[PDB]
RNA sequence: GCUAAACCUAGCCCCAAACCCACUCCACCUUACUACCAGACAACCUUAGCCAAACCAUUUACCCAAAUAAAGUAUAGGCGAUAGAAAUUGAAACCUGGCGCAAUAGAUAUAGUACCGCAAGGGAAAGAUGAAAAAUUAUAACCAAGCAUAAUAUAGCAAGGACUAACCCCUAUACCUUCUGCAUAAUGAAUUAACUAGAAAUAACUUUGCAAGGAGAGCCAAAGCUAAGACCCCCGAAACCAGACGA
RNA sequence: CCGAGCCUGGUGAUAGCUGGUUGUCCAAGAUAGAAUCUUAGUUCAACUUUAAAUUUGCCCACAGAACCCUCUAAAUCCCCUU
RNA sequence: CUGAACUCCUCACACCCAAUUGGACCAAUCUAUCACCCUAUAGAAGAACUAAUGUUAGUAUAAGUAACAUGAAAACAUUCUC
RNA sequence: CUCUUACUUUUAACCAGUGAAAUUGACCUGCCCGUGAAGAGGCGGGCAUAACACAGCAAGACGAGAAGACCCUAUGGAGCUUU
C-alpha cells in the first residue's frame, strides 16, 4: 500500500494566510514565509509584556506633565496621595488629566498640602500635632 | 540514536566486545561444568504426593500396574525423550502421607520411596528403557500409526 | 601536486531538440 | 498545483458480494469439525508462505530452500544477494546489541 | 494554455433601459505565439496604454523595434472589427483601455560555449493583449497642486485623537 | 488477518536495471556526490524502505479462547433479542420472496445466518431460497464462525444445530492439555 | 493522480467560497431561505422585546399595501 | 552474536560461554577465578585458597551471558546424582 | 496577529441594556443526522436539553432538522444581520449544552 | 491575463496454475545477412576478492532436492570472530487471486529504440476532449513558482506592539547544522512542485485464555504456560577481486 | 584526470569520518572514574529515564577519628534531635 | 521616584532546558463494518519534509547583460572595391 | 626607461535583431567609534539620509570558482624499496 500525502495544499495555506501582508518573496513561498511567520507570533507572544511596560511609561510621561502644570514633580504627587490613602493608580491618573482637569489640580492640591505638612512635621520636635490630612484611618 | 560516533550509524561493536580489553567472557579459564552435558541421564522426578494426588482425582488407576504409559496418559509426568530424559526417578517426597497400594514400575527409585510403597502393601520395580523404547512407551498410538 | 582535471559532461540531446 | 479540480467517481461497494457475505465461514473447521483439518490448511497462496510466518530475513531464506531449485536465474541471484544484504544488516548493524 | 480574451467578445449584455446611459463598447483582441520578448514587448504596450487610436497608430508607425510593427497589425484590425462587429460608429472614436504582453510558449536549445560547455537557449515567444474601449481617451491626471497638499495635511491633523485612553 | 497474505513488493536500488557505475567523479564536479543512478535518491531509485511481500500474517490464537469466543457471540446474540431456534430448516415454497417476508413479518433485522447441521442434509427449498438471496445466507454448523455472526443481525439455529455446538464448545472446557495433535486416535475422541 | 476522496472533497467546498467570493450572489429575504416559520417567528419577535403583543394587530402591522396590491397582480397573472 | 543464523534464521549461541560458565536454573552463573593454576610457586595459601573457590556472576554479566546464550540453556535439567542440583533453586530471599 | 488581522472599538447593538436587555441570539438552525456516529452527542442534545433551552429563551427560534449528514452543525443568528456557523461533529452532550449557551450570550 | 494547472488509462508488480521450443520465398560464420571450388583449428581443467574478525596473516553463512521437530544440540574454530550436522521425526497441497502500482509510481521500456561510446557497454524522455470531430466557432471559470494588471519616497532579518492613519514612534543580532561558545565574515540552501531516511531478537512490561499445568506431537514448567501489543535509518570514498572490451 | 586502462559483475563493497533524518502537545533530564593499537571510538562504572517492592533518605548534638613534621588553614568524616 | 517573566492582585493553569527517556493525541491512505456534502469504531501501512554542494521537472536572478552577424551602388540585370 | 604623446583598427558606447554562464537563505543591502566566535551594511552610542537610471572604478561584501593539494588525524588507501 503506497501512501502519498493528498492535503498537502491546505497544509501550506494555514501557514500563507498569516504571511499576505508580509514583504516580498516571503509573503508566497512556504520556505520563506514558515520562518518569518514563526518569528511574527514569537514577537507577538513576547509583545504583551512591552505592552504593559510601555502603557506605564506613557502614563507616567503624561502624569509628569499635568504635575509640572501645577508646580508638582512626579514623584511628589505619587508618593504624598498614598500618604492621604488615596490609591488611584496611574491609567487612572493620566485619564484625569486628559477628561478631568479641575479634579486632577484637587489632586495636585492636595498631594501639594500633604507634602508641605510632612515637611512642618520633619521641622517640629514632636509638639506639634499631626496635620489635618496627615491623619491616617485605621482598619481592623 | 545520539550524535555521531558508532552508536548513531549503528556499527558499534559485537556483544562481549569491551573496546579491546580482554573481555570478560574469554579471560576467564576453561572449565568442564557442561562438559558431556548432552549425554547425561536425566529422569523427571515424580513425588509420591504427586502420585497420591493423581490416584485421588481418579487419573492414575491404582487396581492395574502402573507404569511410564498409565502415567503419561494421566498427564501425571511429562517425558521429553529428545531432552535425554530416560523416565521417571520415584522421589521420596510425601512419603509420611502416602497411603495407596500400587504396583509401580519407574526408572529410578530412593531407598525411601520403595519403602512407603511397601510399607501399604505394593510392589515398586526399577525398569529400563532404551531412548527409542521410551519414545514409544511414553506415545504408543503415535508409534502404531508409523506401521513398524 | 598530482594533475587534476574534470572533464565536462554534456546533457542528453534530446532535452534540447523538443519542436512545438 | 497538485490537488485534483475534479471529485473523484463515486466509489460502489457491494458488502454483500458473496466474497463479503461468506468471509470467515469454516474458520473453526477443527474446533467444529473434529480437528480433522487445521484452519492454516484454509490458507492460500505461496507455498512457502501457507500457515508460516516470519521476518523479510526468514522469508527470503524459506523461500530459497523450498523454491529455490525452480526460480528464474534473475531471480534467485537477486534472492541470494538479498540474503546476503540482510543477513550484514541484522547480525552487525543496529542501535541495540 | 489559457485563451480567455477571445471569449470575452462574445458576451451580450441585456437590452438597456430608456433612460440609462449609453454603454461604451468593449473590443478584446490579441496576438499568440510572436517570436519576440515579452520584456522588450512591454514597453511597447505600455506606450499606447491610454491614447487614442489614431495616436497610438502614429506613435507605432515611427518607432524602430520589430514589436511596433507587430502591435500596429493588432491594433488596425481590431479597429476595423470594432466597426464590423461591435457596432462603433466612429472608427477614430476608440482609445487603448489595456494593453499588456503575456509570455508565450517557448523553446530551449543548445547554446556552445568552450572547453566543452554548454548553456541552454530559450527561443522566446510572446503573447499581446489589447482592449479598446469607445469614446475619447480619458483625460490625464492633473499634477497634485498645493492646495491640495495642504488640504490632505491639515485633514490628517483634523483626524488625529488621542491615543491610549478614554 | 490469520489467513491474510499481502502481495505487494517494491524493488530496492540493488533490483533496478542498471545503476552499476559511478554517474561522476567524487571531486571536482561542484554537484553532489553520488555512487548510483538508482539511489533511492534520484527518480526512477530503488524503495528504500518498501513492501517486500509476498508477506504473511498468519499467527493462531489459543484453541481455547477460539472456542470461548463462538460461546460470547452466541450468548450476545440471544441477550440482544437476535437468536432464534427452529425445529428444522424446511420452507413450504423454494421461493426467496417468502422467506423474505417471512423475516419483514418476524421482524428479523436486514440481514439472517442461516445455520443447518450438515451441508449434505439442508432441505432442498432452503437451499433455492437462499441461493437466489445476498443478505440471507445458508451455512453448515461446522462453517458457524464469530465474523459471520457478527456480519449478520439475526442468527438462526435449529435444534440438532444447538445439540452440535454445545457438545463441541463445552468440550474443551473438561478436556486434557493434549498428548498429540487431536486428529489422532483417543479413548474417547471422537465422541 | 493521487488516491482518496477527502482532500478532492475539501478542495471544492474551497473553489465553491471562492466562486461565490468573486461573484456574491444578489441578496434574498430572509423568509425565501431555509428554517423560517414566519407564526414562529413572529411570537419570538415579541418576547424578544419583553411585549405581550396580540398575534392579530401584530401581523397586520408587517402587512404593506405594496405587498397587497402585487400579491393581488400575481393572483391575476395565474387566474387564480 | 548471530542473531539470525542464514541457515534456520534463529539466534545462535556463542560456544566460548559454555566452556567457561555454569548458569544455575535460578539465573545465577558460577565461574572460575582467573589465574587459578598459574605461578602457583609465587602464591600465598589463603591467596590460593581464593583462586580455588567457584564464585558467583554480578547481575550486569549475568545478563550479558543470558544474551550469549540461547534459551536450551536455560532449561531445567534433572541429571543424575548431580553436584549442583541443590543450588538450582534460591531459599529465603526476599526481593 | 494584531497586525495581521482587522480590529473593533468596543460596542453593542442599539444600546443594549441601556434601557432595557434585549437579547441579540434570534435563531438557531440544527442539523442531526439520524443514524451518524458523529451526531450521537446531538441527538441526545435534542432529547433532553433542546426543549428545555427553548423554554428559557421563548425569543429564540430553534429549527431542528433530521437529515443525513456527516458533520452536525449549529448555525446561530443575530438581530444585527450575524450569521455563526459551529460544527458539533463528535462532540458530547454537556459540551453542546455550553456551546449552546455560549451563542445565547453573545451579541 | 499569461505561463500553467487538473485527469485515468497504457501497462506493470507479486502469487497461483501450467513444463518448455518454431516455420512463406530469398539471404546470412568471407568485411554476417555475400548464388557457385582441394579442406582438415577445434569443447572440458579448485573462482577470487570485497567484507567480518573493530588491524591482519588460519578463519568469515551462500538453495542442491520433505514443511515441521530433533537444534542452534553433537561438533568445528588465531577454541576468537563465527561455522554447524545426523540418527530420528513427520504435515498440507481446490490456477483464473490482491488492506499491490496508477505516467517522477509500477518493468529501463511508447524502447533496449533515440542518444552516448572505437568497442565491451551505458541508456532516456513522454500520453490525457466528446456518445459523435462525417459535431473543432470546442469542453467555463477558480489553484505553485514566475510574471502582467499595478516601479519607486529618509530607517535598517523587514516583523511585532500598535494607530484615525501604509510609513513615520517603540521593541527586535534570519534559519539549519556544528560547537566550550555562532548575527557571525563557520556549513547548507535561487525558488516552486513532486520524490527522498528506524527494518528485529534476548529478556522484561501490559492486556486476554487456561492453570500444576500450558501449548492444535517437538517445548517449557518449584505459577507457570499460550497468544497479542510494543524497540534497533538515508546518501557518500580512494580501493580490492573476477570476466570481458580496447594499439 | 594511467604510481597503472576501460566496462560489467562480486556490490546496497566498507567508512570509529562529514552531511541528512518528515504531524501536534506535555513531562523527567548535565557528567566522579577505569580499561582499551585507546584518547574523532567503544565496554564497564557514574549520571539520567520508566515500572515495581518496602524503608528510611536528606538536614545533623554531644562523644569520637596520629604520631612523625613547619604554614599550629578553610573544612571534612561520623552523627541522635529537629 | 523609576525599575523583571520576582511577588501580590481578577480569572485560568499539563502549557518555556541539548543528547536521551516516558506519556497523551493526530493528518491522509487502504481494509472490515458503519456512514452517505465527507463521517464513526477498529485493523493495516511505501503513513506526514523550511535544509543532505539531495533526484527530476518548471520558472526566476545575473540580464535584455556577455556574445553573435550582412563589402558598395543599382534597373537585381549588372558593375565597382578589396 | 627618463616620460610619455598622436593617429589607425579592434573592442567600446548608442540604435535595431538574436540572446548565454558562474552566482543567488531572505534583504526595506549607509559612515564613524565601540562591542562580539577575538576584523560588523544588520549589535551599543553617535552621525548621515526624498525617489530612480546610465557610464566608470576595484577598497569591502573575510567577493565567485574547486567538500585545501600545505599540516595533522583515520587500527582509510595506493605506488615504490628492503637484511
Ligand atoms: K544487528
Ligand atoms: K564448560
Ligand atoms: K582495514
Ligand atoms: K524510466
Ligand atoms: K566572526
Ligand atoms: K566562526
Ligand atoms: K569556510
Ligand atoms: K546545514
Ligand atoms: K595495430
Ligand atoms: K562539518
Ligand atoms: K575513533
Ligand atoms: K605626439
Ligand atoms: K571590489
Ligand atoms: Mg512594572
Ligand atoms: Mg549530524
Ligand atoms: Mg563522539
Ligand atoms: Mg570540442
Ligand atoms: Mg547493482
Ligand atoms: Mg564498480
Ligand atoms: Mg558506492
Ligand atoms: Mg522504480
Ligand atoms: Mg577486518
Ligand atoms: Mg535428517
Ligand atoms: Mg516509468
Ligand atoms: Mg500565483
Ligand atoms: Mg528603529
Ligand atoms: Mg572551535
Ligand atoms: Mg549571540
Ligand atoms: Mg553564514
Ligand atoms: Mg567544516
Ligand atoms: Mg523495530
Ligand atoms: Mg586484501
Ligand atoms: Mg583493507
Ligand atoms: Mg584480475
Ligand atoms: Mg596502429
Ligand atoms: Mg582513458
Ligand atoms: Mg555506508
Ligand atoms: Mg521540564
Ligand atoms: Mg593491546
Ligand atoms: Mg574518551
Ligand atoms: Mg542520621
Ligand atoms: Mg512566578
Ligand atoms: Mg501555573
Ligand atoms: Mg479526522
Ligand atoms: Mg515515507
Ligand atoms: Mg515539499
Ligand atoms: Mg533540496
Ligand atoms: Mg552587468
Ligand atoms: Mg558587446
Ligand atoms: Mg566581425
Ligand atoms: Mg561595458
Ligand atoms: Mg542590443
Ligand atoms: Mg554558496
Ligand atoms: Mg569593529
Ligand atoms: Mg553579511
Ligand atoms: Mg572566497
Ligand atoms: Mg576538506
Ligand atoms: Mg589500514
Amino acid at each position: 500500500l503506497r501512501n502519498r500525502v493528498t492535503d498537502r495544499y491546505f497544509r501550506i495555506q494555514e501557514v500563507l494566510k498569516h504571511a499576505r501582508h508580509f514583504r516580498g518573496r516571503k509573503n508566497r513561498c512556504y520556505r520563506l514565509a514558515v520562518r518569518t511567520v514563526i518569528r511574527a507570533f514569537v514577537k507577538c507572544t513576547k509583545a504583551r509584556y512591552l505592552k504593559k511596560k510601555n502603557m506605564r511609561t506613557l502614563w507616567i510621561n503624561r502624569i509628569t506633565a499635568a504635575s509640572q502644570e501645577h508646580g508638582l514633580k512626579y514623584p511628589a504627587l505619587i508618593g504624598n496621595l498614598v500618604k492621604c490613602q488615596v490609591e488611584l493608580n496611574r491609567k487612572v491618573l493620566a485619564d484625569l488629566a486628559i477628561y478631568e482637569p479641575k479634579t486632577f489640580k484637587s489632586l495636585a492640591a492636595l498631594a501639594s498640602r500633604r507634602r508641605h505638612e510632612g515637611f512642618a512635621a520633619a521641622l517640629g520636635d514632636g509638639k506639634e500635632p499631626e496635620g489635618i490630612f496627615s491623619r491616617v484611618v485605621q482598619y481592623h | 540514536r545520539g550524535h555521531k560516533g558508532e552508536r548513531q550509524r549503528g556499527t558499534r561493536p559485537r556483544l562481549g566486545f569491551e573496546g579491546g580489553q580482554t573481555p570478560f567472557y574469554i579471560r576467564i579459564p576453561k572449565y568442564g561444568f557442561n562438559e558431556g552435558h548432552s549425554f547425561r541421564r536425566q529422569y523427571k522426578p515424580l513425588s509420591l504426593n504427586r502420585l497420591q494426588y493423581l490416584i485421588d482425582l481418579g487419573r492414575v488407576d491404582p487396581s492395574q500396574p502402573i507404569d511410564l504409559t498409565q502415567l503419561v496418559n494421566g498427564r501425571g509426568v511429562t517425558i521429553q525423550p529428545l531432552k535425554r530424559d530416560y523416565g521417571v526417578q520415584l522421589v521420596e517426597e510425601g512419603a509420611d502421607t502416602f497411603t495407596a497400594k500400587v504396583n509401580i514400575e519407574v526408572q529410578l527409585a530412593s531407598e525411601l520411596a520403595i519403602a512407603a510403597i511397601e510399607k501399604n502393601g505394593g510392589v515398586v520395580t526399577t525398569a529400563f528403557y532404551d531412548p527409542r523404547s521410551l519414545d514409544i512407551v511414553c506415545k504408543p498410538v503415535p508409534f502404531f500409526l508409523r506401521g513398524q | 601536486t598530482k594533475k587534476r582535471f574534470t572533464p565536462p559532461i554534456y546533457q542528453p540531446k534530446f532535452k534540447t531538440e523538443k519542436e512545438f | 498545483i497538485g490537488i485534483r479540480l475534479t471529485l473523484p467517481p463515486p466509489k460502489v461497494v457491494d458488502r454483500w458480494n458473496e466474497k463479503r457475505a461468506m468471509f470467515g465461514v469454516y474458520d473453526n473447521i477443527g474446533i467444529l469439525g473434529n480437528f480433522e483439518k487445521h484452519p492454516k490448511e484454509l490458507i492460500r497462496g505461496p507455498i512457502w508462505l501457507r500457515g508460516w510466518k516470519g521476518n523479510e530475513l526468514q522469508r527470503c531464506i524459506r523461500k530459497r530452500k523450498m523454491v529455490g531449485s525452480r526460480m528464474f536465474a534473475d531471480d534467485l541471484h537477486n534472492l541470494n544477494k538479498r540474503i546476503r544484504y540482510l543477513y550484514k544488516h541484522f547480525n552487525r548493524h543496529g542501535k541495540f546489541r | 494554455i489559457s485563451r480567455k480574451w477571445e471569449k470575452k467578445n462574445k458576451i451580450v449584455y441585456p437590452p438597456q433601459l430608456p433612460g440609462e446611459p449609453r454603454r461604451p463598447a468593449e473590443i478584446y483582441h490579441c496576438r499568440r505565439q510572436i517570436k519576440y520578448s515579452k520584456d522588450k514587448m512591454w514597453y511597447l504596450a505600455k506606450l499606447i496604454r491610454g491614447m487614442s487610436i489614431d495616436q497610438a497608430l502614429a506613435q507605432l508607425e515611427f518607432n524602430d523595434k520589430k514589436g511596433a510593427k507587430i502591435i500596429k497589425e493588432v491594433l488596425l484590425e481590431a479597429q476595423d472589427m470594432a466597426v464590423r462587429d461591435h457596432n462603433v460608429e466612429f472608427r477614430s472614436n476608440l482609445y487603448i483601455a489595456e494593453s499588456t504582453s503575456g509570455r508565450g510558449q517557448c523553446l530551449k536549445r543548445i547554446r556552445y560555449h568552450g572547453r566543452g560547455r554548454f548553456g541552454i537557449m530559450e527561443k522566446v515567444y510572446c503573447h499581446y493583449f489589447v482592449k479598446l474601449v469607445e469614446g475619447p481617451p480619458p483625460p490625464p491626471e492633473p499634477p497634485k497642486t498645493a492646495v491640495a497638499h495642504a488640504k490632505e495635511y491639515i485633514q490628517q491633523l483634523r483626524s488625529r485623537t488621542i491615543v491610549h485612553t478614554l | 488477518n490469520f489467513k491474510r497474505i499481502s502481495y505487494a513488493k517494491t524493488k530496492t536500488r540493488a533490483e533496478v536495471r542498471g545503476g552499476g557505475r559511478k554517474p561522476w567523479p567524487q571531486k571536482g564536479t561542484g554537484r553532489a556526490r553520488h555512487g548510483s543512478i538508482r539511489s533511492p535518491l534520484w527518480r526512477g531509485g530503488g524503495v528504500a524502505h518498501g513492501p517486500r511481500g509476498p508477506t504473511s500474517y498468519y499467527y493462531m490464537l489459543p484453541m481455547k479462547v477460539r472456542a470461548l469466543g463462538l460461546k460470547v457471540a452466541l450468548t450476545v446474540k440471544l441477550a440482544q433479542d437476535d437468536l432464534h431456534i427452529m425445529d428444522s430448516l424446511e420452507l413450504p415454497t423454494g421461493d426467496p420472496q417468502y422467506l423474505t417476508e417471512l423475516a419483514h413479518y418476524r421482524r428479523w433485522g436486514d440481514s439472517v445466518l442461516l445455520v443447518d447441521l450438515t451441508h449434505e442434509e439442508m432441505p432442498q427449498s432452503i437451499v433455492e431460497a437462499t441461493s437466489r438471496l445476498k443478505t440471507f445466507n445458508l451455512i453448515p454448523a461446522v462453517g458457524l464462525n464469530v465474523h459471520s455472526m457478527l456480519k449478520h443481525q439475526t442468527l438462526v439455529l435449529t435444534l440438532p444445530t444447538v445439540a452440535f455446538l454445545e457438545d463441541k464448545l463445552l468440550w474443551q472446557d473438561s478436556r486434557y492439555r493434549p498428548l498429540y495433535p487431536f486428529s489422532l486416535p483417543y479413548s474417547d475422541f471422537p465422541r | 493522480v493521487k488516491k482518496g476522496f477527502r482532500a478532492a472533497f475539501r478542495f471544492q467546498k474551497e473553489l465553491e467560497r471562492q466562486r461565490l467570493l468573486r461573484c456574491p450572489p444578489p441578496p434574498v429575504r430572509r423568509s425565501e431561505k431555509p428554517n423560517w416559520d414566519y407564526h414562529a417567528e413572529i411570537q419570538a419577535f415579541g418576547h424578544r422585546l419583553q411585549e405581550n403583543f396580540s398575534l392579530d394587530l401584530l401581523k397586520t402591522a408587517f402587512v404593506n399595501s405594496c405587498y397587497i396590491k402585487s400579491e393581488e397582480a400575481k393572483r391575476q397573472q395565474l387566474g387564480i | 552474536l548471530t542473531y539470525f543464523s542464514a541457515r534456520k534464521g534463529k539466534r545462535k549461541t556463542v560456544k566460548a560461554v559454555i566452556d567457561r560458565f555454569l548458569r544455575l536454573h535460578c539465573g545465577l552463573w558460577v565461574r572460575r577465578k582467573a589465574g587459578y593454576k598459574k605461578k602457583l610457586w609465587k602464591k600465598t595459601p589463603a591467596r590460593k585458597k581464593r583462586l580455588r573457590e567457584f564464585v558467583f556472576c554480578n547481575k550486569t554479566q549475568s545478563k550479558l551471558l543470558d544474551k550469549m546464550t540461547t534459551s536450551f540453556w536455560k532449561r531445567r535439567n534433572w541429571y543424575v546424582d548431580d553436584p549442583y542440583q541443590k543450588y538450582h533453586d534460591r531459599t529465603n530471599l526476599k526481593v | 496577529t494584531a497586525r495581521g488581522t482587522p480590529s473593533r472599538f468596543l460596542a453593542s447593538v442599539l444600546h443594549n441594556g441601556l434601557g432595557r436587555y434585549v437579547q441579540q441570539l434570534q435563531r438557531l438552525s440544527f442539523s442531526v443526522s439520524r443514524d451518524g456516529a458523529s451526531s450521537r452527542g446531538a441527538r441526545e442534545f435534542v432529547e433532553r436539553e433542546v426543549i428545555d433551552f427553548a423554554r428559557r429563551n421563548p425569543g429564540v427560534v430553534i429549527y431542528v432538522n433530521s437529515r443525513p449528514c456527516c458533520v452536525p452543525r449549529v448555525v446561530a443568528e443575530y438581530l444585527n444581520g450575524a450569521v455563526r456557523e459551529e460544527s458539533i461533529h463528535c462532540k458530547s452532550v454537556e459540551e453542546i449544552s455550553t456551546l449552546v449557551q455560549k451563542l445565547a450570550d453573545q451579541s
